[PDB]
RNA sequence: GGCAGCCAACGUGUUGGCUGGGUAGGGGAGCGUCCUGCAUCCGGUGAAGCCGCCGAGUGAUCGAGUGGUGGAGGGUGUGG
RNA sequence: AAGUCCAAGAGUGCGGCAGUGAGACGGCGGGGGAUAAGCUCCGUGCGUCGAGAGGGAAACAGCCCAGAUCGCCGGCUAAG
RNA sequence: GGUGAAAAGUACCCCGGGAGGGGAGUGAAAGAGUACCUGAAACCGUGCGCUUACAAUCCGUCAGAGCCCUCGACGUGUCGUGGGGUGAUGGCGUGCCUUUUGAAGAAUGAGCCUGCGAGUCAGGGACAUGUCGCGAGGUUAACCCGGGUGGGGUAGCCGC
């Protein structure tokens, strides 16, 4: 089918607001004497040196 | 007024909306937290946003002589810049329009005392 | 300029109406009048300046004719064939306060202010109510003669 | 004390010192106008008989003649092309009541 | 004296052109032609 | 639309495309199309009656005379070499108004050249005398020959 | 003499947009859609300005009826009695008394009741 | 209370009194835009345009009121 | 004969410049129809809508009341 | 098509791989940065104020509670002839256009904005409505002369 009316600004924006990113949950990891923030998912990899922290 | 530093990444090859998707994540946060969130954000638009935020922080540090630890992402927004028009051919020889949109990502980091 | 209720000049009063051997429609009309606040010289139709109306002995309301068995209260659930009808007598037996409630609600305006006004109605199917702390005024339905 | 005073085809509840906008009165700013009273209320004494009211008169100083809000009329009827644009500003007179 | 800016047409000499089809406050839309027909789009011959 | 280049072919089918019907890419509504009722070269001149023209000129000159704005001069400069300095001094002697219509004979080339470059001065011959110039000029400075020629032409 | 019509067009466009400032959606942004609502807005303004007199008279009458029945008299008989007594106070000020001066309203009610006939329903 | 034809007046005829829903359509009178004759004003001490504030007119609309942006023209009158 | 008396915005004639020549329903008198149609066709110094807002008919062009020059924190009523 | 008067077209430093920016400088002005005069609307953000998650809304209009600023009696927050917003709530409220007997109409057209887009011009044309000249007259056409819009030009035309 095809949109019959132009969607109003209010509806367009109400439903567009749902397209949002979720900020990652960052935990502290100590590497090379420095305290970096990495996802708890990558916590182990960062400890083992498998995360490129630049 | 808090001492502020500006940084504008103009004509970024990302949609204004897709830049805003991560600017929303890192608006209001400190500079360090913003850069961490943009480091670990899976959205590709986080890289131009991170670069412009870091440029604002560097301007605050060097041109303004502000303490980087006290910086905070005060006002950040992505406006839509120029849009190039491309043609994609479709069935029955019909040409649909494709919009290669750009974005101007403006950042203003203030030095606030926690 | 005409008087307009400002901020908290809307004073509320509690009335208790004995529904014993009273006509459902008359009781509902008086209760709707009180809940609207039409009895006050400060009435403004857009203000909920009415009064709290407790109705006691709702089960002992009176209905004339055959309304107790021939009149029905209908409710459609939104599903096909989902129209449930309950006579006034059955409704008064099962949910006695609901007959008086429905009468008063129907006599009240159907809008946001009407539903706000509804909250000041307290129907009870017995001689007593829990709002003695409010010191309700016994309200007898009396007609002003001409 | 106050009075329901008749002026400009309309009645106004005014006490001494009240400022009221009424219809245009043929009087200069600063002049005094005597207006008939539809009612007088002195605390609890309500003068309402016409015989007693004919004696009473609300005196009011004319502060100035003003114009009311700009009313904009656009008489429109659809599917006829009929539009009539019009403006209006009522000429009002402001009275400060001095006594009753 | 009489200069050029003192020259004016005779009273009632000049009359504004009837600029038709300019909004409904004047002879608008159909421009005095009425609704559909031959005369709505052309002139009927005199003969 | 017929004079604008191209546009002969119908832009597309009459039906099916889902677009408005067009018979020419140079139709007036089109960008780059022809102008519907636009200007065309035209002669604006009017065949004003001779009596009307002459009466208007005579009325303008009569107004100048009544207001004492008409002057007569033997010449504008003494000598055969034109001199705008001398012409300007003499015109200032005659009048102080900004615009003066100088009505001199054709053979008075010395005077014409002498006076022509003065800002508000307008130079014509008695045979070309006309109400527009007479009214445009605050004063009218006739040469004696020009005034006599005008009077003879309009009296004989 | 080609004439560009922007100067003339934008005038009415700005007028309508400024008038429709505050409207929800396209009605405050687009001149054409604002113009449609502005037609409706001003028709409604005219109609409601005519009907405001009736609406305020209704409000005054409701308040006067409330005060009258609080004084033990109906609004209709109160008006009848006031007319019989010759009291020419309009319903606006009757409602003003009802709200701000209940004692004065009661005095007027007493006047109206006294002026009423001995039997309001009598064939007279 | 405010606005739009006819009547009386004694005198310069502008005062008072009798008057108006509108489609097709007819008549009258105007608003705004541009270009121009002439006149006269404003303008790098800031024109136009644009965005406002404050207001204004019975309407189209107004802004020799005013702030911001702006950078070179423009307004007014009477005619075409 | 008068009445309408600051005239009806009357009738007539001559030139205006027209559009209109698809009407609708309601009441009365009829034709066709089955004395059906929100049917169709006529007549009606009949109405209304067309082209008519306002109030009542719950909503509801044509029914009823009533013809909107504009305002009013006024009053009396019409049909209801 | 338009930077600027002039490239004086931003040295140098900083963030960035660049792009793009921030200082610095040029410039009267970068609210002129080779994406460049002014920079409208549509359209897209960000910040602030009010409002909004029990509500049935042609989206407005009339009332209208509650939430900030302009002058003062008074001396300090409650008023006002005063002056903008935001809109809880109540009443009323069936888009515009075209075309129709009749459309909010589930009939047509329009997604939006800006710009453009439709009774115009020629001709001694024809028919009707203010002005020059008459006094029975008005006019000239082609053409001639004038460096013009002026002067001549009686053929003809219309009245008679």
């Amino acid at each position: 089918a095809v949109p019959k009316r132009r969607m109003s600004r209010a509806n367009t924006r109400s439903r567009r607001a749902q397209w949002k990113a979720e900020a990652p949950g960052l935990v502290t990891v100590s590497v090379a004497g420095q305290q970096r923030k990495v996802p708890r998912r990558l916590l182990k990899a960062a400890r083992l040196g498998l995360v490129d922290l630049d | 007024e808090f001492p502020s530093a500006t940084a504008k990444a103009r004509y970024v090859r990302v949609s204004a909306t897709k830049a805003r998707r991560v600017i929303d994540l890192v608006r209001g946060k400190s500079v360090e937290e913003a850069l961490d969130i943009l480091r670990w954000a899976p959205q590709a638009a986080s890289e131009p946003v991170a670069k412009v935020i870091a440029s604002a922080a560097a301007n605050a540090q060097n041109n303004e002589g502000l303490d980087p630890s006290t910086l905070v992402v005060a006002t950040v927004y992505a406006d839509e810049g120029p849009t190039a028009k491309r043609i994609r051919p479709r069935a029955q020889g019909r040409a649909f329009r494709i919009r290669k949109r750009t974005s101007h990502i403006t950042v203003i980091v203030e030095s606030r005392p926690p | 300029p005409t008087y307009t209720p400002k901020a908290g000049d809307t004073t509320r009063s509690w009335y208790v109406i004995d529904a014993s051997d009273v006509v459902l429609g008359r009781l509902a009309s008086a209760a709707a009048t009180l809940l609207r606040g039409k009895h006050k010289p400060t009435f403004t139709p857009n203000v909920d300046g009415g009064d709290f109306v407790i109705v006691i002995n709702a089960d002992k309301i009176a209905v004339s004719g055959d309304k107790l068995t021939k009149k029905f209260a209908y409710r459609h659930s939104g599903y096909p064939g989902g129209l449930r009808k309950r006579t006034i007598g059955e409704l008064l037996e099962k949910h006695p306060t609901r007959v008086v409630e429905n009468a008063i609600i129907g006599m009240l305006p159907h809008n946001k202010l009407g539903r706000q006004i509804q909250k000041k109605l307290k129907v009870y199917a017995g001689p007593d109510h829990p709002h003695a702390a409010q010191q309700p005024i016994p309200f007898e339905i009396k007609q002003v003669a001409q | 004390t106050y009075a329901i005073v008749k002026t400009g085809g309309k009645q106004y509840k005014v006490a001494a010192g009240d400022v009221v906008k009424v219809e245009k009165l043929d009087s200069e700013p600063g002049a005094s106008v005597s207006l008939p009273v539809a009612l007088v209320v002195d605390g609890a004494n309500v003068t309402s008989k016409a015989d007693d009211l004919a004696k009473v008169a609300v005196t009011a100083e004319v502060l100035e003649h003003t114009k009311g809000p700009k009313i904009r009329i656009h008489k429109f009827k659809n599917k006829t092309g009929y539009h009539k644009r019009q403006g209006h500003r009522q000429q009002l007179t402001v009275l400060k009541v001095t006594g009753i | 004296v009489i200069k050029l800016h003192d020259l004016k047409p005779a009273p009632g000499e000049k009359k504004a052109k009837t600029r038709v089809g300019r909004g409904e406050g004047s002879k608008g839309k159909t421009a005095g032609r009425g609704t559909k027909g031959t005369k709505a789009r052309k002139n009927v011959p005199v003969m | 639309r017929g004079e604008v280049s191209g546009g002969g072919k119908k832009p597309y089918r009459q039906k099916g495309t889902g677009r408005a019907r067009q018979g020419s890419t140079r139709a007036p509504q089109f960008t780059g199309g022809g102008t519907v009722h636009g200007p065309k070269p035209r002669d604006y001149s009017q065949r004003t009656p001779k009596k009307m023209i002459a009466a208007a000129l005579r009325g303008a000159l009569s107004d100048r005379a009544r207001n004492d704005r008409i002057h007569a001069v033997t010449e504008l400069v003494e000598g055969q070499t034109p001199s705008t300095k001398s012409a300007k001094t003499f015109l200032g002697t005659l009048t102080e108004n900004k615009k003066v219509l100088v009505v001199i004979g054709r053979t008075d080339e010395v005077g014409a050249k002498s006076v022509r470059n003065l800002p508000g001065v307008h130079v014509i011959s008695p045979d070309q005398l006309n109400t527009y110039d007479v009214l445009n000029a605050d004063d009218v400075v006739f040469s004696v020959e020009a005034l006599n020629a005008y009077i003879s032409a309009n009296s004989k | 003499a080609r004439v560009k019509r922007a100067l003339n067009a934008q005038k009415k466009r700005r007028t309508v947009l400024k008038a429709s400032k505050g409207y929800r959606g396209q009605r405050s942004r687009l001149y054409r859609k604002a113009k449609e609502q502005q037609l409706h807005s001003l028709t409604y303004a005219y109609r409601d300005r005519r009907a405001r007199k009736g609406e305020f008279r209704k409000l005054w009458i409701s308040r006067i009826n409330a005060a009258a029945r609080a004084n033990d008299i109906t609004y209709n008989r109160l008006i009848q009695g006031l007319k019989a007594a010759g009291v020419e106070v309009d319903r606006k000020n009757l409602a003003e008394l009802a709200v701000s001066d209940p004692a004065a309203f009661t005095a007027l009610v007493d006047v109206a009741r006294a002026a009423l006939p001995e039997d309001v329903n009598a064939p007279s």
